[PDB]
RNA sequence: AACGACUCUCGGCAACGGAUAUCUCGGCUCUCGCAUCGAUGAAGAACGUAGCGAAAUGCGAUACUUGGUGUGAAUUGCAG
RNA sequence: GAUGAGUAGGAGGGCGCGGCGGUCGCUGCAAAACCUUGGGCGCGAGCCUGGGCGGAGCGGCCGUCGGUGCAGAUCUUGGUG
RNA sequence: CCCGUCUUGAAACACGGACCAAGGAGUCUGACAUGUGUGCGAGUCAACGGGCGAGUAAACCCGUAAGGCGUAAGGAAGCUG
RNA sequence: ACUGGCGAGAGACCGAUAGCGAACAAGUACCGCGAGGGAAAGAUGAAAAGGACUUUGAAAAGAGAGUCAAAGAGUGCUUGAAAUUGUCGGGAGGGAAGCGGAUGGGGGCCGGCGAUGCGCCCCGGUCGGUGUGGAACGGCGAGCCGGUCCGCCGAUCG
């Protein structure tokens, strides 16, 4: 048979938040990347992170090949945190891996 | 009807569903207006890209 | 986040400041907090509310 | 059994928490739990309740109408539950110290331009413990459009709530029932 | 007025002023909200 | 953290991912806190490692029944990698319970962990020796 | 990841693609690696196997045997190898199918065609990979 | 380990509230469903019918959650989380996962005996 | 939000909170506007008076353009002054600043509130009320007419 | 009023049946590109066609294909 | 310190299902599902765990979302007395 | 005393229900309204479109006499305010 | 503009009673004079390695054996729930049975179902100990106030 309230495709799907309470939203989250308990709250490891903020010498945006990029990784200390992302890799629980996900 | 409510006066009562416009293209617009424009400019270059 | 330093300087002009506004957001100020010291210690164990 | 109404409870529901979750109100809240506690100052207890309320039941207050009521009182600190909005028909701004929770950028900027100070509450407690020398004062609760619909029908005699219409004109609810040539006026 | 070491990188002004976004308010209730809605977009 | 300890709690308290809830949000709930400098693993503002500049850390270090007592420096709240002044001791447990009185509460750092800390101490202590030797008594009598 | 608008990441379409493929596509699909032998004397890493080729099996029960490839079975996926089978219930030998990856050419069976094979994979090799 | 309760466990209802027919009805199941019914002879609560659960029923505070054995039950699924339970060795005993691996629940039972932390289920899945 | 809507937690209950006797039926009082004067009559007169009948005159193809007459009150014309003018007008009291409000989009000049005291001002405009003007004039200003 | 039969009931095992779980060369929805049927006989319909085929797919008495070009050693259920 | 009835109806706090954004984990030294006269927790929705079967996936927590919870409808399809 | 149901009143000589599995019913959308949360505030709104951009359906930026709602009402209207 | 055609990309969509009626020789089988109506039906295993041979039977097939990690995967074969059925075992029954509450009998199950330590003595063993030197740091705000680790003396206990 038919289902009960079939989907139709003009669902309200998107939302326009007003842009000076996206900006507000932004703001808080750029002065939260700043406060190393946040940051270690949310999961990441900087324990040998030299300093938050963290900021690294210009030259860093010439680097052009990924071996070098890891090597400035190192030396800023934020490897240990990719590293984290590289080992957590992992197939998707649930209908979602077969869909392209 | 009940309450105290304005008078509703939707205008509902045709097979509007058949006429919905939805704008999922939008973006895709954007993109092919864009696209016809940079085309448009190389056609007539040197000449500006506001036209006459 | 990692900042370049370039990037890092840039963020006064981006967004500005609680004095003066932003260079390429028009018109736009840091939103203020309704607490200006969120440290409640410092407050409730100050001379003037303990007297 | 026991002849009582509803086991002899309450009936009634008041605010005990402020239903926001902003972290710096809830800051505050606790500031202000404690004061109202350690001190018995009736004016506390009165900021703490107003800290607990609504947006419409902490409307916003005028510059213009908070400089009237600070006339003849420069020495004693504003202090408003709400936010403090500016006034382009005030053109005379003296200095004036004023604890609020949120300024608008041109009340800010008014103020302290005047030589005046924008205070928040937890500066106010290191000034005003117990609110020694404040001026507590409310902005206008009533004064919005839903409060305009509310009372007796508009219908009925001796009535000027206003009615709920999608436009405004003299094909819109003018007819029978508002004048004498049409039916009635009510 | 406070200021922010500049790492440098091997084969390679020290400090930067720290900029105002930094203090600004952390509002764990708005960006909630309008992280949720937005990722509907 | 870098801004004040109580704004912190504010937001941690709901959602970080040191808390270890299970059981649900009824009765059954139970709460717990893995950061490394919470003495007690228990997830309030008192005992909170994310929410005080001023907290204690006590864990066993690399071998030989070495504990590592590390204190958070005040001034370095923003530089991760030299937040920690560790301190390896391996000595006697009174020495250590010395130590760590002289770093908790008689310099006024937190006076109101030191029973925690000494009770950090002394179950630390205890699990290092019994990984030495292992179990011999089964702590059930009483 | 992928730019190229006319390449799909839909794993959908890539199994289809795979398994609907036809004979001629299959022969590049079912590859082998050269031997370390081969790849520092043709400085290639892969190639279709071939009937005539020579392979030893890497991966498998039948890991470390060595012979001579006898059927490329395209339609099956698989390869049959010399001596490598096992005996059924009534005695008589079947080979046994052998995934091309799963094995390496230690001998190729040379022609006018695959020689010439080999020095475009080679010359690719010499310049996009040494001489950049 | 002792456990630090001393307060006698007082249950005042060991049997189960079982659904109304879920005897007479395969389809009906034993979970605990509200009567809704105008005429339920069990919602209008007449002697001699199933007995409905209600606040009432609630077991002492300080003894709620409290194992046979005197201690809460905490679930681990690691020897990382059993570290958790060390500071509350005498309140919580930790149980395995029902789905680690019996290598892992090895770690767990000789880590456990270091700490002096109890374990529910110790002997799982070691035979 | 489907979670935080009611119908959930009326799971089980029959009735969906509708109830058992009245229940809940497709029209049972009409659609939309039915029955204004016969079964809604009340309804109507107590909360829409005047919805029923015809009032003044019809005006065939009227355009909105010809009526527009944007409106500034007395207290407000000072705010349209830039803040640097401002400061201009109390610096010398021989001159007078002319606000132009038409520049500002507004066609005629009502007289709610005040002017700044001891601050004539020139006001330009297509139509002014007798009390904006006499206000303009008591404060030592003058009035321009344009279009 | 034992035993045993019968009925009911509980458990183990065996049946009956195809739920659940995990899958998917399918569906559905959005977006994009392109503009190309026919009296020079279209769409559709029919019949025939393979060493062993009924259907599906393909093809037209040159009938699961001819020819050119590309690819470069198979096709495969069996036979040859 | 007082107090406890509740159909129609309203509201609060919770349980459970499937995704999504995050985070913390489990698994061929055996995941899901299913079975059990094993044991335990919660007033309860439910939850945790032993054993068995099975042979490749799965779960906790925060936020967010929905075609999200059945004993009935001479309910639908299938199966069986 | 058999559940569900309509009923002043059901164990009813009122109706549905032999049994099991799975499926199975207040939803989506437009308008308005009260309430609450959030942003800004005599303003507010990046909405058509443009500039771009995760090589990109997102995010970010743009309102120059744009427009909506609000900032002034009364009158059928001429008008006054 | 574009729910057709051809080609392409994508998804917080469905996951075989779902999703198109159709995941499969589906607009097929089948029904109707006709216009029309219109299903059900996916999954052995990594590989058929798809069960040689012995024996019983007219045959189907069984018994034993064989292949496989597994036939407790044996060609509608992954997993295999409930209704319902057989069998073995326990138990009950004078025109229903079931159910609430309370014990009892018989079962089944449970060693975190129930402890065996602690304090003070000496025998031995083992391991560390005020005052001055170094190493890397810290609390309080230049300066005071500290602990940790290494070494050297003294002290001679723990
Ligand atoms: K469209
Ligand atoms: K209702
Ligand atoms: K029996
Ligand atoms: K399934
Ligand atoms: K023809
Ligand atoms: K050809
Ligand atoms: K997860
Ligand atoms: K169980
Ligand atoms: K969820
Ligand atoms: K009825
Ligand atoms: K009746
Ligand atoms: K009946
Ligand atoms: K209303
Ligand atoms: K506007
Ligand atoms: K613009
Ligand atoms: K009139
Ligand atoms: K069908
Ligand atoms: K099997
Ligand atoms: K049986
Ligand atoms: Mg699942
Ligand atoms: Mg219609
Ligand atoms: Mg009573
Ligand atoms: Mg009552
Ligand atoms: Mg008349
Ligand atoms: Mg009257
Ligand atoms: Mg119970
Ligand atoms: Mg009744
Ligand atoms: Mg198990
Ligand atoms: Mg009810
Ligand atoms: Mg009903
Ligand atoms: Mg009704
Ligand atoms: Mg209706
Ligand atoms: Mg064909
Ligand atoms: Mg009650
Ligand atoms: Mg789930
Ligand atoms: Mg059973
Ligand atoms: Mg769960
Ligand atoms: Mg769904
Ligand atoms: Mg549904
Ligand atoms: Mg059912
Ligand atoms: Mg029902
Ligand atoms: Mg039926
Ligand atoms: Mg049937
Ligand atoms: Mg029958
Ligand atoms: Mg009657
Ligand atoms: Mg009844
Ligand atoms: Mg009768
Ligand atoms: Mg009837
Ligand atoms: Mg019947
Ligand atoms: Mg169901
Ligand atoms: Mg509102
Ligand atoms: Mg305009
Ligand atoms: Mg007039
Ligand atoms: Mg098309
Ligand atoms: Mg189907
Ligand atoms: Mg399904
Ligand atoms: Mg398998
Ligand atoms: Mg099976
Ligand atoms: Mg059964």
């Amino acid at each position: 048979g038919r289902m009960f309230a079939p989907t139709q495709t003009w669902r309200r799907w998107h939302r326009k938040i007003p842009v000076n309470q996206k900006r507000y939203a932004v703001a808080s989250a750029i002065a939260a990347s700043s406060v190393p308990s946040l940051v270690l709250a949310r999961g990441h490891r900087i324990e040998s992170v030299p300093e938050l903020p963290l900021v690294v010498s210009d030259s860093v945006e010439g680097i052009e090949k990924t071996s070098n990029a890891i090597k400035a990784l190192k030396q800023i200390g934020a490897y240990p945190d990719a590293e984290k992302a590289k080992d957590s890799h992992a197939i998707r629980p649930g209908k979602g891996k077969m869909r392209n996900r | 009807m009940k309450h105290n409510n304005v008078i509703p006066n939707g205008h509902f009562k045709k097979h509007w569903q058949n006429y919905v416009r939805t704008w999922f293209n939008q973006p895709a617009r954007k993109t092919r207006r864009r696209a016809a424009r940079q085309k448009k400019a190389a056609t007539i270059f040197p000449r500006p890209t506001a036209g006459s | 986040i990692i900042w370049t330093k370039c990037a890092y300087e840039k963020l006064d002009a981006i967004y500005g400041t609680f004095d003066k506004p932003s260079q390429e957001k028009k018109g736009y100020l840091l939103p203020r907090p309704k607490m200006v010291n969120a440290d409640l210690a410092r407050i409730i164990n100050s001379d003037e509310v303990q007297s | 059994g026991i002849d009582l109404v509803a086991g002899g409870k309450s009936k009634k529901t008041k605010r005990t928490a402020p239903k926001s979750d902003d972290v710096y109100l809830k800051l505050l809240v606790k500031l202000y739990r404690f004061l109202a506690r350690r001190t018995g100052s009736k004016f506390n207890a009165v900021i703490l309740k107003r800290l607990f309320m609504s947006k419409i039941n902490k409307p916003p207050l005028s510059l213009s109408r908070l400089i009237t009521y600070a006339t003849g009182k420069g020495d004693n600190i504003v202090v408003l539950v709400g936010t403090v909005t500016d006034d382009v028909r005030a053109y005379e701004v003296p200095k004036i110290k004023v604890c609020a929770l949120k300024f608008t950028e041109t009340a800010r900027a008014r103020i302290e331009k005047a030589g005046g100070e924008c205070l928040t509450f937890d500066q106010l407690a290191l000034r005003a413990p117990l609110g020694q020398n404040t001026l507590l004062l409310r902005g206008p609760k009533n004064s919005r459009e839903a409060v305009k619909h509310f009372g007796p029908a508009p219908g009925v005699p001796h009535s000027h709530t206003k009615p709920y219409v999608r436009a405004k004109g003299r094909k819109f609810e003018r007819a029978r029932g508002k004048r004498n040539s049409r039916g009635y006026k009510a | 007025i406070p200021t922010t070491t500049v790492q440098s990188l091997e084969n390679d002004s020290a400090a930067v002023p720290l900029p105002a976004v930094m203090k600004a308010p952390i509002r764990p209730d708005v960006v909630t909200y309008v992280h949720s809605n937005i990722s509907k977009n | 953290t870098t801004v004040p300890g109580q704004l912190v709690w504010e937001i941690v308290k709901k959602n970080n991912s040191f808390l270890v809830k299970e059981f649900g949000n009824g009765t059954a709930g139970v709460v717990f806190s893995k950061e490394p400098n919470n003495l007690y693993n228990l997830h309030s503002y008192k005992h909170s490692g994310l929410a005080n500049k001023k907290t204690v850390t006590i864990q066993p270090d690399g071998k030989d029944k070495s504990v590592l007592l590390a204190t958070s420096k005040t001034k370095k709240q923003n530089k991760p990698s030299r937040l920690l002044n560790k301190s390896v001791m391996k000595k006697e447990f009174s020495r250590m319970a010395k130590a760590v009185t002289n770093q908790v509460g008689d310099n006024y750092y937190r006076p109101d962990l030191k029973k925690a800390a000494l009770a950090r101490l002394s179950a630390v202590h205890r699990s290092l020796k019994v990984t030495k030797s292992g179990a011999k008594k089964r702590n059930r009598q009483a | 990841m992928k730019y190229n608008p006319r390449v799909s990441s839909s794993r959908r379409k890539s199994r289809k693609a795979h398994f609907t493929a036809p004979s001629s596509v299959r022969r590049v699909l079912m590859s082998a690696p050269l031997s370390s032998e081969l790849r520092a004397k043709y400085n290639v890493r892969s190639m279709p196997v071939r009937k005539d080729d020579e392979v030893q099996v890497v991966r498998g029960t039948y890991k470390g045997r060595e012979g001579k490839v006898v059927q490329v079975y395209r339609k099956k996926w698989v390869i049959h190898i010399e001596r490598i089978t096992r005996e059924k219930v009534n005695g008589s030998t079947v080979n046994v199918g052998i995934n091309p990856s799963k094995v390496v050419v230690s001998k190729l069976r040379l022609d006018k065609d695959r020689r010439s094979l080999l020095d475009r994979k080679a010359k690719g090799r010499a310049a996009a990979d040494k001489d950049k | 380990a002792v456990p630090l309760l001393n307060k006698k466990v007082v249950k005042k209802r060991v049997k189960r509230f079982i659904r109304p027919q879920s005897d007479r009805r395969i389809t009906v199941k034993e979970s605990w469903r509200r009567p809704k019914g105008i005429d339920s002879r069990v919602r209008r609560k007449f002697k001699g019918c199933v007995l409905m659960p209600n606040i009432g029923y609630g077991s002492d505070k300080k003894t709620r959650h409290y194992l046979p054995n005197g201690f809460k039950k905490f679930v681990v699924h690691n020897a990382s989380e059993l570290e958790i339970l060390m500071m509350h060795n005498r309140t919580y005993c930790a149980e395995i996962a029902h789905n680690v691996s019996t290598r892992k629940r090895k770690e767990i039972v000789e880590r456990a005996a270091q700490l002096d932390v109890v374990i529910t289920n110790k002997l799982a899945r070691l035979h | 939000t489907t979670r935080f809507k009611k119908n959930r937690k009326k799971r089980g209950h029959v009735s969906a909170g509708h109830g058992r006797i009245g229940k809940h039926r497709k029209h049972p009082g009409g659609r939309g506007n039915a029955g204004g004067m016969h079964h809604h009559r009340i309804l109507f007169d107590k909360y829409h008076p005047g919805y029923f009948g015809k009032v003044g005159m019809r005006y065939f193809h009227k355009l909105r353009n010809k009526f527009y007459c944007p409106t500034v009150n007395i207290d407000t014309l000072w705010s349209l002054v830039p803040q640097e003018v401002k400061d201009k007008a109390a610096a010398n009291k021989g001159t007078a600043p002319l606000i132009d409000v038409t520049q500002f989009g507004y066609f005629k000049v009502l007289g709610k509130g005040v002017l700044p005291t001891g601050q004539p001002v020139v006001v330009k405009a297509k139509l002014i009320s007798k009390n904006a003007e006499k206000k303009i004039k008591e404060n030592g200003g003058a009035v321009v007419l344009t279009a």
